[PDB]
């Protein structure tokens, strides 16, 4: 039912530089939107939820904003290994929807 | 891992307001550097994080213009000129106030120029019958949203709101219990029940009839 | 500690029906709400079916209803999926993740995911 | 009886110093009680004996290595507990108001949205939630009774609330119900239960943490209004889905926010505090507990605990607001209580406890029982072994941060004893200011004893009269045995070499005496005993 836009379907930055990825919601959702992390050949591992604080584990550059329809993703420093996909959910009404994907790429 | 800056010329750590290569910064009295919405010389700044906008640093004043900010669950609104907004302002057809010592939007009972507004957990101007601390209150909605005295209708018809000090200790705006008795405001009479309600119809008192709208 | 193994692979003649199983340990179970989840590699992720602690009320999109179902066995702490009329659209690595329920079974977040079965359907 | 007794003891009254051969040290005051008595007291320790020489003024002193080993881990559990600190109970949720004598606890609806979002929190962090050393309990999240020190599980009392009349015409739409007549909360048709709407994991725990503190956990009836507040609409994206789920699980018998004619949501939480005791069962591991400090009488007296006696150690340190507390025993236990927040001033500046200078003559009154020990404003409750008379219980609080003062108290002999520790140059440094503390405290035990376990495991032994501050300290350096006597400033005697073997130090009332056995010239067969 409801729909759920990812801005990026791909995007690339360098070692050291801060990359916001936006999401944008078909309607209001109000706060109830999760953000993950997919290794390729492994489980997505989640790291914001309720679009503000982050899980347990989950490192201080992963900062979360955003209430109403925009949501952004912020990460204060790549690294080798925050190098994977992105996604958005709503939670907010049962047909869960998903992002489309953004995948953060090396720029070399 | 708390950021100062001493003076090239002086070394004093700076405690205010201060402007560096063009750029504007804010520090508290110990001169420890802080994220937050303070008040300057031009007024209320938003002093940003490194790289939320134009390649910002960190306590860098930032352009913050027609959009809404939450800190601590606060609410902070800044206006076209990249300042934050005092006092009352229509935002999408809805009203906040915005206290003149800083730009917090109020969320309970509280005093506005001697007169006593009620919001909502979010700042939204709120009107109707509304309770507070089981205590049921009037915000009359005909004039500017604000709290008034006399009978309105209620949800289970209209209700006598006294002023402070009328009956068993009571506190103004209150729903009181008024069991049959007379009372009158402005040259209108009123009568109440049992059940300390108004009453429409042609009602007899004592023998001699009368009629409400 | 918590680990999801799932083990339902295979290939099957569209029209046809297969069954799916997901097994739990390093957490109590019937305590917390389940779903499955549909990987497509050419499109995005597709929630497809979720249930309750105790599998009261269960939630299906419009594409689902009447198509597939869950079946919960607390005993044995496995969660199944039950297909049916496989249309050549359900090529997707199915998934198995744990919802952040209370009791009812509401839209939430997911803290764990399972590895994934690839099924495949085709000629 | 009497005839029996005297017919199978005999009685040697002719006079004779020595019988069965000891080092005998008939000087002090004329008596006769050099060693015939002390062999009897260095040999099995027995406490009647140790009690009755106590009103003569002996203290012979133990340098026996379990001893010394148990004063250390005793004096290393209570710098940890006494190091690490704790804020007081309803900081999170509680702390209700006395208003118009109901104990009312929130009173908006945004905070009793925010009381159940920090109840939610059972399902994130689990029932005990975790600091870097210590398990902690979730404010105003009782359980009753923690036999996960057994079998790994623990379980929940009642924290429910009153159920809900029927209405006439009910409606849902966008997760908001529409009413027709708005329905009545009703003190009869029993209450509906919070915590099977929460699926607390309580069956299989991780205690790797030894440290834990107690719960606040009475059990209680929530009772609760409704109000107006017509401005919550969208609140329902928060911990509000707990109270769904109330709602969903009861079908018709709890609605926490409708639109019957106007806007409603729950206003007040008036909880009823019924009487819980919590029976916590031990295992065989050192577990030491933390006792919270609540603000309020009404919630502190509706508690107990209620502790098992499998053969460990453990510890408890005691709050200045108190509790009733049980415990229970057996054969081996070693149970030890930390009175540091007894015997200082305690007040709440931020939320947290800061500990005053002193207290004058809190100890001066200690009411021993063979059940029943009263320290201060507590009574402890002792039961299951209460005849056992090789049981010890230990009283600690820290006079200083480096030098504790450890109380030895046995409950069937109904008696006390002094004990210290910390760095043996800084106890002479600062004896004065020690015994002036203790004087302070009100304890009359003339003699305090000194065992103390440095760095690199090696010993010190003393014994530090109260009166005129003499103390004797001997202790082994470098294979060879080294004698200190002080004047509670100076070293007035110092034996670096002590050429000695089976060393007792004991004092009487300030005459100190040590005694031992010589080899004269290093030769085996002329063995010579001295005092």
């Amino acid at each position: 039912d409801i729909v759920m836009t990812q801005s990026h379907k791909f995007m690339s930055t360098s070692i050291g530089d801060r990359v916001s990825i936006t999401c944008k919601a078909s309607q209001d959702v109000g706060t109830a939107v999760a953000w993950y992390q997919q290794k390729p050949g492994q489980s997505p591992k989640l790291l914001i939820y309720w679009a503000s604080t982050r899980h347990t584990g989950v490192p201080d550059r992963f900062t979360g904003s955003g209430s109403g329809t925009y949501f952004t993703l912020s990460i204060s420093n790549v690294q080798s290994e925050d190098l994977a996909d992105y996604f958005c959910q709503q939670y907010s009404s049962y047909p869960l929807t998903f992002g489309a994907g953004t995948k953060l790429e090396l720029k070399r | 891992g708390k950021k100062y800056y001493f003076n090239t010329n002086t070394a004093i750590a700076s405690t205010g307001y201060t402007i560096i290569n063009g750029k504007h910064f804010y520090f508290n009295t110990d001169g420890i550097m802080q994220i937050g919405v303070f008040k300057g010389p031009n007024g209320f700044e938003y002093f940003a994080p490194a790289n939320t906008d134009a390649n910002n640093i960190e306590g860098q004043a930032i352009l913050y213009q027609n959009e809404f900010l939450t800190l601590n669950g606060k609410k902070y609104y800044f206006g076209s000129d990249s300042k934050a907004v005092t006092g009352w302002r229509i935002i999408n057809n809805k009203k906040y106030y915005f206290n003149p010592n800083n730009a917090i939007a109020a969320i309970h009972l509280c005093t506005i120029n001697n007169d006593k507004y009620y919001f909502s957990y979010d700042g939204i101007l709120q009107n109707g019958y509304i309770t507070i601390e089981r205590n049921n209150f009037y915000f009359d909605a005909n004039n500017e949203s604000k709290m008034v005295t006399g009978v309105f209708k209620g949800p289970n018809g209209f209700e006598y709101f006294a002023p402070a000090n009328t009956h068993n200790n009571n506190i103004e705006g209150q729903a009181i219990v008024y069991q049959n008795k007379f009372l009158t405001l402005n040259g209108k009479k009123y009568y109440f029940d049992n059940d300390s309600k108004a009453v429409t119809g042609w009602q007899t008192i004592d023998g001699k009839k009368y009629y409400f709208n | 500690e918590v680990k999801l193994v799932e083990s339902g692979g295979g290939l099957v003649k569209p029209g046809g029906s297969l069954k799916l199983s997901c097994a739990a340990s390093g957490f109590t179970f019937s305590n917390y709400a389940m779903s499955w989840v549909r990987q497509t590699p050419e499109k995005r992720l597709e929630w497809v079916a979720a249930i309750n602690g105790n599998g009261a009320k269960i939630y299906y999109p419009d594409t689902v209803k009447d198509r597939f179902t869950i079946s919960r066995d607390n005993a044995k702490n496995t969660l199944y999926l039950q297909m049916s009329s496989l249309r050549s659209e359900d090529t997707a690595l199915y998934s198995c993740a744990r919802q952040y329920g209370f009791y009812a079974g509401s839209p939430y977040y997911f803290d764990y995911w399972g590895l994934g079965t690839t099924l495949t359907v085709s000629s | 009886n009497l005839i029996s007794n005297a017919v199978n003891d005999t009685i040697n009254v002719l006079p004779t110093i020595t019988e069965g051969i000891p080092i005998v040290s008939t000087i002090l005051d004329g008596i006769n009680l050099g060693a015939a008595i002390k062999e009897l007291l260095d040999e099995h320790d027995p406490l009647l004996k140790k009690e009755l020489e106590a009103k003569v003024g002996v203290l012979a002193i133990n340098m026996s290595l379990s001893i010394a080993a148990t004063v250390a881990s005793i004096v290393g559990i209570g710098a940890e507990v006494t190091i690490f600190l704790l804020p007081i109970a309803g900081i999170s949720a509680g702390i209700p108001s006395l208003v118009n004598n109901e104990l009312i606890l929130h009173d908006k609806a945004t905070s009793v949205v925010n009381y159940f979002n920090h109840l939610s929190e059972s399902k994130k962090y689990g029932p005990l939630k975790t600091e870097d050393d210590k398990i902690l309990v979730p404010i105003d999240d009782l359980v009753i009774s923690e036999i996960d020190f057994n079998n790994n599980s623990i379980k929940l009392g009642t924290c429910n609330i009153l159920a809900m009349e029927g209405g006439s015409g009910h409606t849902v739409t966008g997760n908001i119900d529409h009413f027709f007549s708005s329905p009545s909360i009703s003190s009869h048709i029993p209450s509906l239960s919070i915590y099977s709407a929460i699926g607390i994991e309580t069956e299989n725990l991780d205690f790797s943490k030894k440290i834990m503190m107690l719960p606040n956990a009475p059990s209680r009836v929530f009772w609760w209004e409704t109000g107006a507040v017509p401005g919550l609409r969208s609140l329902e994206n928060d911990g509000t889905r707990l109270l769904d789920s109330i709602r969903d699980l009861y079908p018709g018998k709890f609605y926490w926010r409708f639109y019957a004619f106007f806007d409603y949501a729950i206003t007040t939480l008036k909880p009823v505090y019924e009487d819980t005791n919590i029976k916590i069962k031990l295992d065989k591991d050192t577990r030491n507990f933390i006792m919270p400090t609540i603000t309020t009488n009404e919630i502190r007296n509706k508690l107990s605990y209620s502790f098992d006696g499998a053969g460990g150690t453990y510890s408890l340190l005691l709050s200045s607001y108190p509790i009733s507390t049980n415990i229970n025993l057996s054969k081996d236990d070693l149970w030890i209580f930390n009175i540091d927040n007894e015997v200082r001033e305690i007040s709440i500046e931020n939320g947290t406890i800061k500990k005053g200078k002193l207290i004058k003559d809190v100890l001066s009154k200690i009411d021993i029982n063979k059940n029943k020990l009263i320290i201060g404003n507590q009574t402890i409750d002792f039961s299951g072994d209460i005849d056992n008379k090789d049981r010890y219980i230990f009283l600690t609080c820290e006079l200083d941060d480096k030098i504790s003062l450890i109380i030895e108290i046995n409950l069937v002999a109904k008696s006390y004893s002094l004990l210290l520790s910390g760095d043996k140059n800084y106890l002479i440094s600062n004896l004065s200011n020690i015994i002036e503390k203790i004087n302070t405290l009100g304890l009359d035990s003339k003699n305090i004893a000194y065992n103390y376990t440095d760095e690199s495991n090696n010993k010190y032994f003393g014994a530090i009269s109260k009166t005129s501050q003499k103390s004797i300290i001997h202790y082994k350096k470098d294979s060879k045995n080294i004698l200190e006597f002080y004047n509670d400033s100076t070293l007035e005697f110092n034996s670096k070499d002590f050429i000695a073997e089976d060393i007792n130090v004991f004092m009487k009332d300030d005459i100190n005496t040590i005694t031992g056995k010589y080899y004269v010239d290093n030769n085996t067969d002329k063995s010579i005993d001295f005092s």
